[PDB]
């Protein structure tokens, strides 16, 4: 199972700095990564970043180096394999031009060549 | 190198497991379980002692009836019906831990040890014949 | 021509083998004397396993399991019996007189009134206390003083009266590496060559019923009424036999008792009898006339297999002995009965009722001893109530005299545990075996 | 199939039940011989314990000096010497039981189970100076 | 021919030695140690009983997790690092006994128990994996 | 007793055992310990 709920879908205007949600459910929280990607309208869809929860260790593409903040508060065990999670996202220098559908997606394995591949996703926010 | 410990990779992966087995081996009948005073505390202890080497057995005794004997790693002519888990091999040994995979296998653990049991009946019966010329 | 040792781990070979053998019960939860809450719970699939093709040689007369199951059922009454209380201050002069008189002329000194001075919790006080006692546990010292039976051969304890005299089915079970051999036969005599056989983890349940002459709630015979001993031809060895079918009996003991607790001393007390709660009646058991003539009579064409169809074969009761062995004594609800059975064994059986019953006037006793050692006697505490217990049964324990005559009786304990554990054999595995074959190693 | 049950093939030809040794191996521990209460039955089912596992590494002991570990038909090098028995191969495995095969092998069952034994330590010795090169 | 019993042996060389290994290995279970009753005498008898299966164990079970199961004279993959001993071979096999060899490699015998426990751990390991094509 | 009559507490009701004077009430630390495979 899993699933990964999204904030609201409000909307602000260029010069802001919004935070998205991202709430898990029905499987082990830290043993995941948490990818953040984007699919803009004017452009293809971009990867923006993955974070460890069990481990912090954080990961975003060149184009959103300084850009944006990416955290994740700790688990809650609800039993011996499962626990609740949420992962936020931040943009800095923040126009219009970064207008689009936002999702949250897990990794896919705990280990091998594709760990923090994007597997299960949620179901997006839209944005200005 | 690492070196986790005792059950220390209880919580990784089965293919991180898969490399540690020695250090859980060794410590099935150690430990600190020399007269035999029969007080509260010796019958309590003489009964820890002979409980450790009936448990150590009894698993010694199903890995020699699957042709296992004194083997951590041993593989099998019983080929995967996947009715037992339909799950594919990346996402089991890069993905689950040995206690949640024993949770879903639980039902099958006693149809898969009579396949290796007689299996290994057979092969030895087969090497026998091979043997007779 | 080419032929090898080659070694089987696992060959279906075993040899006779005495072995410790555990215990086995079933779920029922206070605590009886046989401590059936500390076996090990039995299956619920019996596991037999049919032998086929296999022929085994069974002995009843030298089988171990009886001479195990012999001490086990004392240990069990002597783990039982340790830490009740001592009744060496009940060893003092008694003052009796008889309670209620007017019955029947000398059926009433069968039970006594008795006062005596006892010690309470202070050990420098006395108090005058009284109890009811029966005849059988008191002897007069020649006025009406008496004292208990025991006082001069044996020092007494009685039971703590949390624990149940009922028994219990027991299975008895052989340890990893041994087997129970089964004789499926349905005539089988005891001894010889078994042809129908099979294996069992346990045995099937054996309430550990100690009786005298006849035996009860036991096991029936499938065809037939069996009858086994040793040497049939020789008169001192018991003949037991076995009934096909039950022949049921009730006794009761009429008396609504009283039971009062007396305090001997600190963290001791004395269950004495109170009084007598309406009429003073008679203990005694009922049997049948039609179904024991029936029985007895399967017995007597069995019994002609071994002496000719034209001899003459005769009932008589007991020929002497202790009250145990000349009476059907037995335990029912507590109280340990002691029947006169001269209605039971008074017949002659040439070459070749209806409605009511034949009763069995039984008397009771409180104070019985140990059957193995002297020196050991229990007390058995008084029953409240009425007691009525309704049983079969399925065999009887024989005696010839050497035209043939039987009298009963029988006080070995381990007779009792032949007629359930005759079809049983205690065998150990060998699975190593060797065996030449044209197969080489390397 | 067939599976008469533990011991089911007693009666049965000795190649019969040379085929159903696993039916046999695996009630030689288990059964049902927590806590170590030392009363009449407590220490009864104590000894039923400890003599199942002395008696069943006593014959994995043996099966161990013979080079036949976690084997239930191990072939040897040990001729058959036709003292032991002159009977042959056919009039043995389609004829004989286990139980009277045992009852007339049973002179020479110590004198067999010397030559396995030293048998086995030669061959080891050998097989070490095999790889010394 | 020569036969000397059990630790007959023990003041011989390590070579003559290494040639009646069976002669104390049959001697590690069995001896003279049927009710349990628990007098002083039985009370005594049984922790002679308990204690003979956990040490006889305790070997087998270093024996196994080294891959010399059911062996006498096994060969590894863990090479003599001379700083153990720097005895050659002539004068190791041919003069030392193996009571005095102990007395000199006992420092290094935990070190050598954990290089052959591994070195089993990880060529089971390669097993798996030769046959997994 | 009901005078200055006195009887110990526990006579009508206990049996009493003094401890053997040479045993220490003090408590000492106790670890517990599974047995190996546990
Ligand atoms: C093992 O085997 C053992 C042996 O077989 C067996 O032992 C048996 O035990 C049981 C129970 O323990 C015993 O049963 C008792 O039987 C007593 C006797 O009953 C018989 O006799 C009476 C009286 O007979 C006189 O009257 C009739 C006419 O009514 C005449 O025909 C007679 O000939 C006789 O009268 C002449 O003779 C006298 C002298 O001989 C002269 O003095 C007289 O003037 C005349 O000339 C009969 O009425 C009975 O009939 C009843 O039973 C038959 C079957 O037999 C049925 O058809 C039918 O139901 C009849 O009603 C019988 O023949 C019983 O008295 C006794 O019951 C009383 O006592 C108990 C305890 O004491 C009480 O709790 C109970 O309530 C009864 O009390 C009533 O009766 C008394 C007496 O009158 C009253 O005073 C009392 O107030 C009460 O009255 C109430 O009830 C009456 C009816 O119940 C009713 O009429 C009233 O109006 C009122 O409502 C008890 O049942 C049995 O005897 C044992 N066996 C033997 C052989 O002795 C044992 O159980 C077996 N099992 C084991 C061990 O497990
Ligand atoms: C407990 O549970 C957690 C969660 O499941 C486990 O953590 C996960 O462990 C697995 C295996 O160890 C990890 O998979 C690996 O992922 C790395 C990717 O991370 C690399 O890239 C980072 C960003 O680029 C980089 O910063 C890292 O470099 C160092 O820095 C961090 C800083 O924190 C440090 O923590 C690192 O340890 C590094 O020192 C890092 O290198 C990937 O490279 C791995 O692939 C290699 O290895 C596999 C075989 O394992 C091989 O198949 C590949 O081809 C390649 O060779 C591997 O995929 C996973 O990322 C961890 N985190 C998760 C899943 O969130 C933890 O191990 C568990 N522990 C126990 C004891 O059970
Ligand atoms: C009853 O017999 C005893 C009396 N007292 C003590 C006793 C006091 S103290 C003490 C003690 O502490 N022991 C520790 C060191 O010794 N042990 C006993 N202990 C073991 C006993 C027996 O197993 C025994 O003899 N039986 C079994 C019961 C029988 C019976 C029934 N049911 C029956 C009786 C009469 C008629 C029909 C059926 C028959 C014989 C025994
Ligand atoms: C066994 O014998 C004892 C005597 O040692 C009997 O005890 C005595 O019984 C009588 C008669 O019931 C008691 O007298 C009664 O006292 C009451 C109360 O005051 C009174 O109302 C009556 O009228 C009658 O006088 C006596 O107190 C009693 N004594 C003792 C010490 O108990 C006992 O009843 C006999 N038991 C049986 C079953 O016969
Ligand atoms: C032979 O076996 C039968 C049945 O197994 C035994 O009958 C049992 O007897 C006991 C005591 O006599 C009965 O217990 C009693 O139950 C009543 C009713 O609840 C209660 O009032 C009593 O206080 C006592 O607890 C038990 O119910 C009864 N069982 C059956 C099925 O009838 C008989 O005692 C055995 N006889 C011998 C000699 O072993
Ligand atoms: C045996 O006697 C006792 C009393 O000595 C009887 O117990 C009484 O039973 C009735 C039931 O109808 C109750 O109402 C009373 O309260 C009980 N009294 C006591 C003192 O317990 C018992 O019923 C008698 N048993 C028989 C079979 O008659
Ligand atoms: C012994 O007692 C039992 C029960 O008290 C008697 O069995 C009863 O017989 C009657 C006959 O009409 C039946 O109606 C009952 O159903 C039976 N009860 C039970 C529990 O089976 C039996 O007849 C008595 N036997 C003797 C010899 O007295
Ligand atoms: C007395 O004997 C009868 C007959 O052997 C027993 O009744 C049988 O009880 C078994 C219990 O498993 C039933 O399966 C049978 O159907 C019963 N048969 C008959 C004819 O009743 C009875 O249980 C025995 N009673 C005692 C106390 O031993
Ligand atoms: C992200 O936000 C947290 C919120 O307190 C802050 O502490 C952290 O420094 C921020 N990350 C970066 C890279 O500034
Ligand atoms: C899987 O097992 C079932 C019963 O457990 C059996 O009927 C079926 O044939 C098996 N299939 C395969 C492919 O092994
Ligand atoms: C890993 O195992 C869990 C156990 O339930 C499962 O839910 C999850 O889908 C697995 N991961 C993959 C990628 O299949
Ligand atoms: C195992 O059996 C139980 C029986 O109710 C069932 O609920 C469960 O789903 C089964 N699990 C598997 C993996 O077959
Ligand atoms: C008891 O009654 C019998 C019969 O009447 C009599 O012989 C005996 O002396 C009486 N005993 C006492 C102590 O009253
Ligand atoms: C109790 O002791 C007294 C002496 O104080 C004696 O007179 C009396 O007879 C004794 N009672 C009994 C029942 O023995
Ligand atoms: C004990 O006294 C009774 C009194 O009748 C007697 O029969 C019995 O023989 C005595 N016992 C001994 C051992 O003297
Ligand atoms: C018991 O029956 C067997 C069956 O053949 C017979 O050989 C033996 O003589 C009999 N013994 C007695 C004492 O009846
Ligand atoms: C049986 O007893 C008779 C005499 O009582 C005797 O001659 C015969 O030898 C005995 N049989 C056995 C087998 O002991
Ligand atoms: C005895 O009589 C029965 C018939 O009741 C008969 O079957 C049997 O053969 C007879 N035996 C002898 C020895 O006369
Ligand atoms: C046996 O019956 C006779 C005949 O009345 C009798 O005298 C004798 O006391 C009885 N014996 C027993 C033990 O009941
Ligand atoms: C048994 O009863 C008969 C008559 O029924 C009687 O003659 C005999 O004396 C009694 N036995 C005893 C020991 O009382
Ligand atoms: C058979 O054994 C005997 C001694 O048991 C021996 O003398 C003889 O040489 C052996 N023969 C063969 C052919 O093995
Ligand atoms: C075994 O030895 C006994 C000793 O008396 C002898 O009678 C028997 O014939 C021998 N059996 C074999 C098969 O050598
Ligand atoms: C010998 O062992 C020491 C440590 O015990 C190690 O540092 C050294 O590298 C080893 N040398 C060889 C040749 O194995
Ligand atoms: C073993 O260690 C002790 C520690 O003092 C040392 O004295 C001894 O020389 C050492 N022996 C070897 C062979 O390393
Ligand atoms: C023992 O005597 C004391 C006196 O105060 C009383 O409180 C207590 O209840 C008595 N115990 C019993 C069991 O009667």
């Amino acid at each position: 199972q899993g699933q990964l709920v999204q904030s609201g879908a409000t909307t602000t205007k260029p010069g802001s700095s919004v935070k998205i949600s991202c709430k898990t459910s029905g499987y082990r929280f830290n043993f995941y990564h948490i990818n953040w990607i984007r699919q803009t309208a004017g452009r293809g869809p971009e990867w923006m970043g993955w974070i460890s929860p069990y481990s912090g260790d954080k990961n975003l593409a060149p184009a959103f180096q300084d850009r944006v903040n990416m955290t994740t508060d700790t688990e809650v065990p609800v039993t011996s394999f499962t626990s609740t999670g949420a992962a936020y996202m931040e943009i800095r220098n923040l126009t219009s031009d970064d207008t689009g559908t936002y999702f949250c997606a897990k990794g896919l394995l705990r280990d091998g060549s594709s760990t923090w591949l994007p597997y299960l996703w949620g179901q997006g926010t839209l944005l200005t | 190198a690492v070196f986790l410990g005792f059950l220390g990779a209880a919580g990784s992966t089965m293919g991180a497991a898969s490399m540690t087995l020695t250090v859980q081996a060794r410590n099935l009948l150690s430990g600190i379980v020399h007269l035999l005073k029969l007080t509260v505390w010796g019958i309590k202890q003489l009964q820890a002692r002979v409980l450790a080497v009936e448990r150590y057995l009894r698993d010694q005794q199903l890995l020699g009836i699957w042709g296992c004997s004194g083997k951590l790693i041993c593989c099998t002519n019983v080929p995967w019906n996947s009715s037992w888990s339909n799950r594919n091999l990346s996402e089991i040994w890069d993905n689950m831990t040995w206690l949640q995979w024993d949770k879903e296998i639980s039902n099958y653990t006693q149809i898969i040890y009579g396949l290796l049991e007689e299996s290994q009946n057979q092969q030895e019966k087969n090497e026998q014949d091979l043997l007779a010329l | 021509e080419n032929l090898w040792v080659t070694v089987y781990y696992g060959v279906p070979v075993w040899k006779d083998a005495e072995t410790t053998l555990f215990c086995a019960s079933d779920a029922k939860a206070k605590h009886n004397v046989w401590a059936t809450h500390a076996c090990v719970p039995t299956d619920p699939n019996p596991q037999e396993i049919h032998l086929e093709n296999v022929t085994e040689e069974f002995n009843m007369w030298k089988n171990n399991m009886v001479e195990q199951m012999h001490t086990d059922i004392i240990s069990l009454w002597d783990q039982s019996l340790k830490p009740c209380v001592k009744l060496t201050p009940l060893c003092v002069t008694l003052q009796c007189t008889n309670v209620t008189n007017a019955i029947t002329d000398d059926m009433r000194g069968e039970l006594k009134n008795c006062s005596f001075n006892m010690t309470t919790e202070l050990r420098d006080k006395k108090q005058k206390v009284y109890s009811l006692f029966y005849r059988l546990d008191v002897v007069q010292i020649n006025n009406k003083e008496y004292r208990l039976i025991n006082c001069n051969t044996s020092a007494i304890t009685q039971a703590c009266p949390k624990v149940s005299f009922e028994p219990i089915p027991i299975h008895y079970c052989a340890p990893a590496g041994f087997a129970i051999l089964k004789c499926k036969d349905k005539k089988f005599n005891g001894t010889g060559p078994c042809p129908s056989v099979s294996t069992v983890q346990c045995t099937h349940g054996i309430k550990p019923v100690v009786s005298t002459q006849l035996l009860l709630n036991g096991s029936l015979a499938e065809e037939e009424v069996m009858i086994r001993s040793e040497n049939i031809t020789n008169n001192a060895k018991n003949i037991l036999v076995q009934f096909n079918t039950p022949v049921q009996i009730n006794c009761t003991r009429p008396n609504n008792n009283t039971r009062k607790s007396i305090r001997i001393g600190p963290g001791q007390a004395f269950y004495a009898t109170g009084d007598i709660i309406g009429d003073i009646r008679q203990a005694h058991c009922n049997v049948s006339k039609a179904t024991w003539n029936e029985t007895l009579g399967k017995v007597v064409k069995q019994l002609r297999k071994h002496f000719g169809n034209n001899t003459i074969i005769r009932f008589a009761n007991s020929s002497g002995g202790d009250l145990e062995v000349t009476t059907h004594s037995f335990n029912c609800g507590g109280e340990f009965f002691y029947c006169n059975t001269s209605g039971l064994f008074n017949s002659t059986w040439i070459s070749n009722g209806s409605n009511d019953s034949i009763t069995l006037p039984c008397r009771i006793k409180q104070i019985i001893n140990m059957w193995q050692r002297i020196g050991q006697a229990m007390y058995a505490p008084p029953i409240q109530g009425v007691i009525r217990c309704v049983s079969n049964i399925t065999g009887l324990i024989l005696t010839r005299d050497g035209t043939e005559t039987f009298r009963p009786g029988g006080g070995d304990m381990r007779d009792n545990w032949r007629s359930e554990l005759y079809k049983y054999k205690v065998v150990k595995i060998e699975p190593l075996g060797v065996a030449p074959t044209r197969c080489k190693r390397r």
